[PDB]
C-alpha cells in the first residue's frame, strides 16, 4: 500500500499548504473612487463612510477607473489594488418553468409577448423605428386570473434576465432606504440592460399622494416617487422591460399597455380543467362534459381536491368518476358562496 | 378499526386504546375505553398546581 | 421623529438656494407636478422661486405635438391627424405618445409597413376613454 | 491641503441628453424657461435697470403626463 | 506535518470570529465581497477555509476580525424571535378528542397528513397534495382544540401567529417576521403553519382609515407573495383560523392560498353530550349521570363553557367533598313577575 498511502499524504499535504497559504492573504476595502486627482492621486469613499485621497498600483490602467467605479484599496497603506465592477448584494434571489401550459389568455398572451419580447428578438424595429417600444406593462386583475402563472410563463419563455420584486421592499433604519433599493434595481437592470422586472402588488406602495397623512405616508409615496422617477426621466431605459399586476387604485402611472384579466374563462375554463386533469387517466371514459356543463370561478384545485377524496374513496373501497368531479365543483362552488 | 361497522376508514379516530373508532362510536361511554382518565387527571394536576409557600420560610 | 430630519433638510435647502444671491449664474429649477401641496416658506415668495403652470396641452398644442410625434412615424396618406385632434378630447401628451406607440404594435401585429387611420382609431379606443358610471339618473 | 473645489457626488458628464426642436409647441414654457435658466444671461443689467430681481426657481408645476 | 498545519491553523484560528455576511460572489480564481456588522466592505481575494461555492449572495459566516478571512460559515440565522416562537413541546395530548365535529376532522386529517405519511397515493394519482387550509372557528369552540389535537403526528413543526402586526411606526417593514417564518419553513422539513387569529391581519385592502392600516396591509401582501409568488412551496401546509368569517382579504380568501375553509358549527345536542362527556372522562362522576338530557339543557351552550361547568361542578361537589352529580346544582353551575 505504499504507493496508496503516498498519495493520500500528498493530497493531504497539497490542501493543508494551500490552506496555509490562503490563510496569509487579509481583505481590503471595497470603496467608490470619486475623482482622478492629478495622476497618483485619487479620492475614494470608502463604503465604511470616511473619505481618503490615496494612489494607486501603476499597473492598474488609471483610464479603467473613473468616477463611480469600485476598487479595492489596502488595509494598511490604502492604495488602490484592484478595480472591481458595479456591485449589486442582495439581488442574485432576484435573478418552476411554463410553456403555455395555462390556457385561455389568447388575446392577452399574444399582447404581453408582442410587447415585451417580440421587440426584444431579432425583429428590433424593422422600419419600426417610429415606435420606441413599451417600456412596461400592467395586468390588471382579480385574485387568480393567472396572472403570477403568466410571470412564471413569460420568465420561463423569454429565457433573458428577470427580475421578480415586490412590494414587500420597504425598510426602515431611523431613516428611509426604499428609494436607494430601487435605484440599486434599476442600475442592475440598466447594467444587465436585456432584462424583465416584473413589480407585483404595485397596489401597497403606489397607494396614493395622500399629504399630511403621516411620516409613514411620506416615506411610501417617496418610495412610489423613485419608482416613478427611475421609470421616466433621466433614466430613460433602451432595452429593459416593466411589468406590473395589482388592481386600478395606482396613484398616477399612465403613459403602459394595460391588459385586463377576467376572472372567467368561457371555454378555456375546459381548458384549464383538462390540464389540472393531466393527472393519471382515470382508467376509464376521460369526458370532462360534467364538469364542463357548469363552471365558475377560476381555480384548476378543485381537481387536487375531488382527485385525492376520490383516491381515498377508491382506497375505502381509477376515479371513473366525473359524476363525483361535480361533488368538488359543489364544494368550490359553496366556498364562493361563503366568498 | 372498531368492531362495529368494521370501519377502517383513513380518518378513524385513535384512541388510548390504539383503535380507529366508528365515527359515531370513538367515546369511552360508548366503548369501554379501558384508560385511567382520572388517575391521569390527579398526576397531571398535582405535577402542575401551584402552592403558594407563603415566602417565609429562609436560611 | 424623521420629520424633524426631512424638515432640517428641508430649512437647509431654502437657505442655501437663498445663499445663491442674485446676479449670480447659478439657476435652480425643481419640478413639482402637482403644486397645492407645496409650502408657502420653501416658495419663499419673497425670492427663491418663480412659478410656472405645465398643464395640459390646447388643441393648436395638440395638432403640434401630433405631427410632432408622427412625423417620425412611418405614416400613411389615409392618416387624417388634422381631424383625429380635432376629435374632443382630454388627451394628454403622454396619451399621444401611447397612441402612436399602439397603433404602430397594432401595425406591427397584423405585420403593416405604415400605420393606418385603422391603428390610430385602434389605440385611440385602447389607450383613451374607458371612462363611464356616469349613469345618465346619476346625472 | 484644500484641495481643488469640486471633490463630492454629483453629475457634471451630462450623460448626453435628447437638444430640443422635439418637445413640440409649449411655446409659453419653452420661453419662460429658456429666459430664467438658458440665455440670455446678460439681461442681468436689464433686471436690475427695471429693478425687478433676476427671478431663480421656475417649480415647473403641472399634471403629470 | 500536514496535522502540525492543521493544528496552527485552528489556533490561529483562536474563536471570537466575529461574524460576517457573504453579501456577494466574484471570480477572476473565485473571490468575496464580504460586510462586516460594523458597516464595512471587506473583498477578499482568498475566501479561506470554504470551497468558495456553496457560499451564495446572503449568508453569515465566521471572519477572523483582522484578517478579514471568511472562517467556517454558520447556519443561516432567523430574526424577530421567530425561531423562538416557532418551539413546540409536542403538546400532551395524544387523541383528538373534541366532541361531534367528524367531518371537519375528517377533511382536515386527510388534507395534512395523507400527504405527510401516505404522499404514495398522491404521487402515484399525480396528484400535488390539496392546497392551504381554512378553519373557520367563529365561535372558537374547538379552533385550538383541533389545532393541538393535530399537534399529536409523528413529527413536524408548527408556526403559530404570534404578532405578526409587531411593525415599527416609522413604516415598519413588509412582515419581516412572514419572510424568516416562511424562510424557515421551506428550509426545514415538512412543516405546518397555524395562522391564528388571522382576522387580526386582513381586510378589503381599500379603506384608507390611517396608518398602521398600511403596514397591515404590506403584512398581508407579503403572506399573499409568500404563497403565491414563483415559488412551488410544496414543502410547506399552512392553516389559517378564524372568527371575523366574513371580513376578510378576498384575495387572501382562497383557491391557491386558503382552501378547504373548514367551518366548525355550533354543537348540536349530541355534540354537547360529547364533549361534556370528554371533559367529565377524568371527572370522578358517580355510577349516575343524565349526560344527554344535560346536553338538551346546554340550549346554546356552544363553546368552552361545557368545559367550565365540569370545572365548576367539581368545585361545587368539593364544597362538601362529594363524587356526585346533583344535575340540578349543575344548571347554576351552568348559568317575580309572571312565574
Ligand atoms: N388561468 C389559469 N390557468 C391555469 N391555472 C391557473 C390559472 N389561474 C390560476 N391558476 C392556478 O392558480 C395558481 C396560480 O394563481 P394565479 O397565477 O392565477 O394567481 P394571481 O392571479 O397572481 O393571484 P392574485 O391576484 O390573488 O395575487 C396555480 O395553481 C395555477 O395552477
Ligand atoms: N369541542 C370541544 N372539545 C373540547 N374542548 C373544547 C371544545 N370547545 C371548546 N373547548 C375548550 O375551549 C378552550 C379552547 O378554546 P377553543 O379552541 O374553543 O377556542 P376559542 O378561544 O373559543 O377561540 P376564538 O379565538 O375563535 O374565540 C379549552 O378550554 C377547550 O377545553
Amino acid at each position: 500500500e505504499l504507493r496508496e498511502q503516498l498519495k493520500e499524504l500528498t493530497k493531504q499535504y497539497e490542501k493543508s499548504e494551500n490552506d496555509l497559504k490562503a490563510l496569509q492573504s487579509v481583505g481590503q476595502i471595497v470603496g467608490e473612487v470619486l475623482k482622478q486627482l492629478t495622476e497618483e492621486k485619487f479620492i475614494v469613499k470608502a463604503t465604511n463612510g470616511p473619505r481618503y485621497v490615496v494612489g494607486c498600483r501603476r499597473q492598474l490602467d488609471k483610464s479603467k477607473l473613473k468616477p463611480g467605479t469600485r476598487v479595492a484599496l489596502d488595509m494598511t497603506t490604502l492604495t488602490i489594488m484592484r478595480y472591481l465592477p458595479r456591485e449589486v448584494d442582495p439581488l442574485v434571489y432576484n435573478m418552476n418553468v411554463s410553456y403555455s401550459e395555462i390556457g385561455g389568455l389568447s388575446e392577452q398572451i399574444r399582447e404581453l409577448r408582442e410587447v415585451i419580447e417580440l421587440p426584444l428578438t431579432n425583429p428590433e424595429l424593422f422600419q419600426r423605428v417610429g415606435i420606441i417600444p413599451p417600456k412596461g406593462c400592467l395586468l390588471y386583475g382579480p385574485p387568480g386570473t393567472g396572472k403570477t402563472l403568466l410571470a412564471r410563463a413569460v420568465a420561463s419563455q423569454l429565457d433573458c434576465n428577470f427580475l421578480k420584486v415586490v412590494s414587500s421592499s420597504i425598510v426602515d433604519k431611523y431613516i428611509g432606504e426604499s428609494a436607494r433599493l430601487i435605484r440599486e434595481m434599476f442600475n442592475y437592470a440598466r447594467d444587465h440592460q436585456p432584462c424583465i422586472i416584473f413589480m407585483d402588488e404595485i397596489d401597497a406602495i403606489g397607494g396614493r399622494r395622500f399629504s399630511e397623512g403621516t411620516s409613514a405616508d411620506r416615506e411610501i409615496q417617496r418610495t412610489l416617487m423613485e419608482l416613478l422617477n427611475q421609470m421616466d426621466g433621466f433614466d430613460t431605459l433602451h432595452r429593459v422591460k416593466m411589468i406590473m399586476a395589482t388592481n386600478r387604485p395606482d396613484t398616477l402611472d399612465p403613459a403602459d399597455r394595460k391588459i385586463h384579466i377576467d376572472l372567467p374563462n368561457e371555454q378555456a375554463r375546459l381548458d384549464i380543467l383538462k390540464i389540472h386533469a393531466g393527472p393519471i387517466t382515470k382508467h376509464g371514459e376521460i369526458d370532462y362534459e360534467a364538469i364542463v356543463k357548469l363552471s365558475d370561478g377560476f381555480n384548476g384545485a378543485d381537481l387536487r381536491n375531488v382527485c385525492t377524496e376520490a383516491g381515498m374513496f377508491a382506497i375505502r373501497a381509477v376515479q371513473e368518476d366525473f359524476m363525483k368531479a361535480v361533488r368538488k365543483v359543489a364544494d368550490s362552488k359553496k366556498l364562493e358562496s361563503k366568498l | 378499526c372498531f368492531m362495529c361497522r368494521k370501519k377502517v376508514g383513513l380518518t378513524g379516530f385513535d384512541c388510548r386504546c390504539g383503535n380507529l373508532f366508528c365515527g359515531l362510536h370513538r367515546y369511552s361511554d360508548k366503548h369501554n375505553c379501558p384508560y385511567d382518565y382520572k388517575a391521569e387527571a390527579a398526576a397531571k394536576i398535582r405535577k402542575e398546581n401551584p402552592v403558594v409557600v407563603a415566602e417565609k420560610i429562609q436560611r | 421623529g424623521a420629520d424633524r430630519e426631512v424638515q432640517r433638510i428641508l430649512l437647509e435647502l431654502l437657505n442655501q438656494m437663498d445663499g445663491f444671491d442674485q446676479n449670480v449664474n447659478v439657476k435652480v429649477i425643481m419640478a413639482t407636478n402637482r403644486a397645492d401641496t407645496l409650502d408657502p416658506a420653501l416658495l419663499r415668495p419673497g425670492r427663491l422661486d418663480r412659478k410656472i403652470e405645465f398643464p395640459l396641452p390646447d388643441r393648436r398644442q395638440k395638432r403640434l405635438i401630433f405631427s410632432t410625434i408622427t412625423s417620425k412615424m412611418n405614416l400613411s396618406e389615409e392618416v387624417d391627424l388634422e381631424d383625429y385632434v380635432a376629435r374632443p378630447d382630454k388627451i394628454s401628451g403622454a396619451d399621444i405618445n401611447s397612441i402612436c406607440q399602439e397603433s404602430g404594435m397594432l401595425a406591427v401585429r397584423e405585420n403593416r409597413y405604415i400605420v393606418l387611420a385603422k391603428d390610430f382609431e385602434k389605440a385611440y379606443k385602447t389607450v383613451i376613454k374607458k371612462d363611464e358610471q356616469e349613469h345618465e339618473f346619476y346625472k | 491641503d484644500v484641495l481643488p473645489p469640486e471633490a463630492d457626488s454629483s453629475i457634471m458628464m451630462l450623460t448626453s441628453d435628447q437638444m430640443y426642436a422635439d418637445i413640440g409647441g409649449m411655446d409659453i414654457q419653452k420661453q419662460e424657461v429658456r429666459e430664467a435658466v438658458e440665455l440670455p444671461l446678460t439681461h442681468f443689467e436689464l433686471y436690475k435697470q427695471i429693478g425687478i430681481d433676476p427671478p431663480r426657481g421656475v417649480l415647473m408645476y403641472g399634471p403629470p403626463g | 506535518k500536514i496535522k502540525e498545519n492543521s493544528e496552527k491553523i485552528k489556533v490561529n484560528k483562536t474563536l471570537p470570529y466575529l461574524v460576517s455576511n457573504v453579501i456577494e460572489l466574484l471570480d477572476v480564481g473565485k473571490c468575496a465581497v464580504i460586510k462586516t456588522s460594523t458597516r464595512q466592505t471587506y473583498f477578499l481575494p482568498v475566501i479561506g477555509l470554504v470551497d468558495a461555492e456553496k457560499l451564495k449572495p446572503g449568508d453569515l459566516v465566521g471572519v477572523n476580525k483582522d484578517s478579514y478571512l471568511i472562517l467556517e460559515t454558520l447556519p443561516t440565522e432567523y430574526d424577530s424571535r421567530v425561531k423562538a416562537m416557532e418551539v413546540d413541546e409536542r403538546p400532551t395530548e395524544q387523541y383528538s378528542d373534541i366532541g361531534g365535529l367528524d367531518k371537519q376532522i375528517q377533511e382536515l386529517v386527510e388534507a395534512i397528513v395523507l400527504p405527510m405519511n401516505h404522499k404514495e397515493k398522491f404521487e402515484n394519482l399525480g396528484i400535488q397534495p390539496p392546497k392551504g387550509v381554512l378553519m373557520y372557528g367563529p365561535p372558537g369552540t374547538g379552533k385550538t382544540l383541533l389545532a393541538r389535537a393535530c399537534a399529536a403526528q409523528t413529527k413536524a413543526t408548527f408556526l403559530k401567529l404570534a404578532g405578526p402586526q409587531l411593525v415599527q411606526m416609522f413604516i415598519g417593514d413588509g412582515a419581516k417576521l412572514v419572510r424568516d417564518a416562511f424562510a424557515l419553513a421551506k428550509e426545514k422539513a415538512p412543516s405546518i403553519i397555524f395562522i391564528d387569529e388571522l382576522d387580526a391581519i386582513g381586510t378589503k385592502r381599500f379603506d384608507s382609515e390611517k396608518a398602521g392600516d398600511r403596514e397591515v396591509q404590506r403584512t398581508m401582501l407579503e403572506l399573499l407573495n409568500q404563497l403565491d409568488g414563483f415559488q412551488p412551496n410544496t414543502q410547506v401546509k399552512v392553516i389559517a383560523a378564524t372568527n371575523r368569517v366574513d371580513i376578510l382579504d378576498p384575495a387572501l380568501l382562497r383557491s391557491g392560498r386558503l382552501d378547504r375553509k373548514i367551518e366548525f358549527p355550533m354543537p348540536n345536542e349530541e355534540a354537547r353530550a360529547r364533549i361534556m362527556q370528554i371533559h367529565s372522562r377524568k371527572m370522578n362522576v358517580s355510577p349516575d349521570v343524565n349526560y344527554e338530557e344535560l346536553a338538551r339543557c346546554t340550549d346554546d351552550f356552544n363553546g368552552a363553557q361545557c368545559k367550565a361547568v365540569c370545572v365548576e361542578a367539581g368545585m361545587i361537589a368539593l364544597r362538601r367533598g362529594a363524587t356526585e352529580l346533583t344535575h340540578e346544582d349543575y344548571m347554576e353551575g351552568i348559568l317575580q313577575y309572571y312565574a
